[PDB]
């Protein structure tokens, strides 16, 4: 509910004029979203399929597809309230993936 | 430009300290202040403590 | 390697300013590697004249 | 206002006009109260300019006759600061009860808080009551902008 | 917002403010522009200062 930014502005400020959409806020159901490896985007989003022990089954948010890693190559998501974030010592979660 | 390398960019925030640069600054207290200057600055706040 | 060093008065007032340079790698000054250049300077020169 | 002083007002208003309709812009209305020994604070004087707006603020004009009917409006008010509070304030800016405050840090506040000044004017302000470590000891500075 | 001008005013502040010089330290690998950020800081308190 904040002022309008010039296309400059733009650049040293964040878009947060915009809808309270609950896509992304209904979406968190899938609680299950990770972060995991890439050997492209280093991390990419996912979400757990199944909880296997030291492994789990996951299915990435991208690709459709369906692939299971360890219990511990998976990296805890931070909420959609973070997105472009000023302070990264503010995120509820720190990782070389959020970070 | 425009173009982002994400292991390249991840490396560097690894060799550099980032994120430990980032865990003592929300685990340990990074703002300190002295008996003196405390009671002082911020007494207008309690009049009658 | 370059650290300037900038001064001010009590008033908060820039006043003076000192530059420590370091390491001039000057070898260069002679023989520059593969697609690499020598001080902007020479080249400058040998043109702006 | 005693004509006698209402007089004299008009020797101050017209003492105001670069050209010479006779007018002062809406601008000058406070320093112009201010040069009458007013001190209005920044809201006092747009509330009885009808809250006009920065262009029009450099069009419009006054003349006396329109002028001394605010004058006074203002000159009867409700309250005023007074040593006792004034310095209380800034005496909290004392970084150690020394009772001397930092030319510099009192020229932040100033041009920081509330009615904002300007570089220039705290500036012109402070400017010589700074020591030799730039200390100002505010107890005078309250009483010089005051009994001054 | 984070800028440079403002890590520049954040010292610069600092410094008047508990009297206690201070250093601006630009790290980073070759190219990451150490020099150009330092160009800012004198280019700022050039002015916010002077």
């Amino acid at each position: 509910a904040q002022k309008p930014l010039s296309d400059d502005e733009k650049f040293l400020f964040v878009d947060k004029n915009f809808v309270n959409n609950p896509l992304a806020q209904a979406d968190w159901s899938a609680k299950k979203l990770v972060w995991v490896p890439s050997e492209k985007h280093g991390f990419e989003a996912a979400s757990i399929k199944e909880e296997k022990g030291d492994e789990v089954t996951v299915e990435l948010q991208e690709n459709g597809k369906k692939v299971t890693l360890s219990k511990d190559d998976i990296q805890k998501m931070n909420p959609p309230k973070f997105s472009k974030v000023e302070d990264m010592a503010e995120l509820t979660c720190l990782n070389e993936a959020s970070v | 430009a425009g173009k982002l390398d994400a292991h390249l960019v991840l490396e560097q925030l690894r060799c550099n300290g980032v994120l430990e640069g980032i865990r003592i600054c929300r685990q340990g207290f990074p703002n300190r202040i002295v008996f003196q200057e405390f009671r002082q600055r911020y007494e207008i706040l309690a009049a009658n403590a | 390697g370059k650290f300037i060093r900038i001064n001010f008065d009590v008033t908060g007032y820039i006043v003076g300013a000192n530059i420590e340079t370091y390491l001039l790698e000057k070898s260069r000054a002679i023989r520059q590697a593969k697609d690499e250049r020598t001080f902007h300077i020479f080249y400058y020169l040998i043109a702006g004249a | 206002f005693s004509e006698e002083q209402t007089a004299e007002f008009k020797e101050a208003f017209q003492l105001f006009d670069r050209t010479g309709d006779g007018k002062i812009l809406y601008s000058q209305c406070g320093d112009v109260m201010r040069a009458l020994g007013q001190n209005p604070t920044n809201a006092e004087v747009m509330k009885v300019l009808g809250n006009p707006k920065s262009d029009e603020m450099n069009l419009k004009t006054l003349k006396f006759e329109q002028f001394l009917p605010m004058m006074q409006t203002i000159a009867k008010n409700k309250d005023q600061g007074c040593f006792e509070d004034y310095v209380e304030g800034l005496r909290v800016f004392d970084k150690e009860g020394n009772g001397t405050v930092m030319g510099a840090e009192i020229r932040h506040v100033l041009v920081t808080l509330g009615e904002k000044m300007t570089e220039e004017e705290v500036e012109q302000l402070v400017a010589g009551h700074e020591d030799s470590n730039g200390c100002i000891n505010y107890e005078e500075l309250v009483r010089m902008v005051l009994s001054g | 917002p984070p800028h440079i001008y403002a890590i520049a005013d954040t010292a610069y502040r600092s410094m008047l403010q508990d009297r206690e010089d201070q250093s601006i330290l630009c790290t980073g690998e070759s190219g990451a522009g150490k020099t150009e950020n330092t160009k800012k800081v004198i280019q700022y308190l050039a002015v916010v200062a002077s």
